């Protein structure tokens, strides 16, 4: 799963 | 063991780094922003009880698998740690004994080319199988007086995990000497006899020496087939030894001494040995294992949470499902410091036969004597018919017409005039018709 | 971020003299969230719109001192 | 154009569920006719923008083949 499987669109 | 918020296993840095569930599911009362509000945030979350259930929901579930499960894999004992159970187990050891080999001969070879290999020996596992859960709680106080800043945030996460991962770690400790216990008191490790060594300097350094002794021998590079469960002619490397020594025990002597027993130098050690305060089987002391003895495979690793609406509180619950396997024919030695008797356990060679009507099976057997002294061995059938016979040296002899399955016994005396003490090994023979 | 349109159905919600008091902020609070990311895109956009025309000068400096070295050549 | 922290005033206004229904016809259209100002300024500059970021496409595409020539002497 790790925490990619969360996306995360405010990375950048 | 006493992870605090700085061990960031995964995901970029910074608290706002999480935060974002809301893409998953939400994100109409939450800003989506990276900046040093606060407050909005809290307040967004805080609106009602759906989106408060909600994000509690996805941060402790999601978030706490990944870090106590990326936390609790870089344990001290990691070394025994495998990942999941493989599919298709089938419960059963395969090893191979190391035999000789044939000398090449023309004139034998021509006679027959169909010839098989001798019988691989098939033991089953030993297995203990692990369940529970840790039930800590969250108070409704704590998300509200959470949000003044961004380290509160930090601390309660790193909070939540501190609390809970801590009490793993020490079940898992007991969990292994519980099993060492368990192996111990069915006998199959073989003992090496030590007397008292903490009563004084005298004994500990020949308990030192009988340390190294038997550490060398066990890493002979022909094989030794003594330590073992069964008679199969292993050979464990030496920077594979592991050893379990008691706490008392292992405050007396040195790092040192008992460093230079084995063949590497002392930071090479401190991943190499445990230390268990405290056996309590009769006066076992220390155990010297083989890395490939001890194996644990886990099953289950789930969070689930309930709300109780009346109390304004949220539960806990970490299921940790594990089968801890225990490997027969890796080797393992007692160490043991009481008055075991003189014959401990007796082996029989193959324990699995299926012999004809007509044929014939060799057995042997191999005595583990704690002494220097010589036991002999009275064969026996057991069984039931007539015909059946097995000579003085173990030779089985099988008549015809029979259907009753025969366990081959073997048995040697180490008592007195009276004799309430018998040390017996057993192999299972079956019967094919021709 | 809202059209105007789906902007407007919150107006009209918010409208009402009798309401119950639960939605009441929980419609207050998302207007909230609605303007605080429209802004923040003003700024945004707009931080974009000096430094792009700031580029576009330069590239088109760039572009004619490009033409002329060539033809020195 | 509303400030973040003037907005909030008008919805910490809307809290009131006594407030008379006059001053919250009222409040809710200064929420409407300044949000349609602000979508207004956000759609010109928001497509002005994709016409000097056409221009810049059009000045780094013309200009890459620029560096390519100079590399080339």
């Amino acid at each position: 799963l790790n925490k990619l499987l969360d996306p995360e669109l405010a990375q950048s | 063991m006493r992870i605090t918020f700085n061990d960031v296993k995964t995901s970029l840095g910074i608290t706002e780094s999480y935060d974002i569930v809301n893409a998953i599911r939400f994100k109409s009362y939450v800003p989506l922003a990276t900046a040093n509000n606060v407050a909005e945030v809290g307040a967004g979350i805080l609106i009602n009880q759906t989106v408060q259930n909600d994000f509690i929901t996805s941060l402790v579930d999601r978030i706490g698998l990944v870090v106590i499960r990326q936390v609790s894999l870089n344990n001290p004992l990691k070394k025994f740690k495998k990942g999941q159970i493989p599919l298709g187990r089938t419960i059963e050891e395969i090893y191979t004994d190391i035999t000789k080999e044939k000398q090449y001969d023309a004139e034998e070879a021509e006679q027959k080319v169909f010839e098989r290999e001798m019988p691989n020996v098939k033991t089953l596992f030993h297995e203990r199988n692990r369940q529970g859960f840790y039930h800590q709680t969250i108070q409704d106080d704590s998300l509200k007086t959470a949000f003044v800043s961004w380290g509160n945030f930090e601390s309660f996460v790193s909070s939540i995990i501190n609390a809970i991962y801590n009490s793993a770690e020490v079940d898992e400790y007991e969990y292994m000497k519980l099993l060492v216990d368990n192996y111990y008191s069915k006998g199959l490790f073989t003992t090496v006899k030590i007397d008292e060594p903490t009563s004084s300097t005298g004994a500990l350094t020949e308990f030192v020496k009988k340390m190294r002794a038997t550490a060398r021998k066990l890493t002979l590079p022909q094989g030794s087939r003594d330590w073992n469960s069964m008679a199969v002619r292993t050979r464990s490397y030496m920077e594979d030894l592991h050893l379990i020594i008691d706490a008392d025990l292992e405050a007396e002597l040195d790092v040192d001494v008992l460093a230079k027993a084995f063949n590497m130098n002392r930071t090479d050690f401190l991943g190499n040995v445990t230390v268990i305060d405290g056996f309590a089987s009769t006066g076992l002391e220390a155990v010297l294992v083989d890395k490939d003895w001890f194996m644990v495979y886990d099953n289950l690793h789930k969070m689930e949470t309930v709300r109780n609406p009346r109390g304004l509180y949220w539960n806990y619950y970490y299921h940790v499902w594990q089968t801890l396997s225990v490997s027969r024919f890796a080797n393992a030695v007692a160490f043991v410091s009481g008055d075991v008797p003189a014959v401990t356990q007796v082996i029989v060679s193959p324990n699995i036969a299926a012999v004809k009507q007509g044929g014939q099976q060799q057995f042997t057997a191999y005595v583990r004597a704690t002494n220097a002294k010589d036991h002999k061995v009275v064969w026996s059938v057991e069984g039931g018919s007539t015909g059946t016979a097995i000579t003085g040296d173990g030779l089985l002899s099988v008549s015809g017409n029979e259907d009753n399955q025969l366990t081959v016994k073997a048995t040697v005396d180490i008592g007195t005039e009276d004799k309430p003490k018998l040390v017996v090994g057993e192999a299972v023979v079956s019967i094919r018709p021709n």
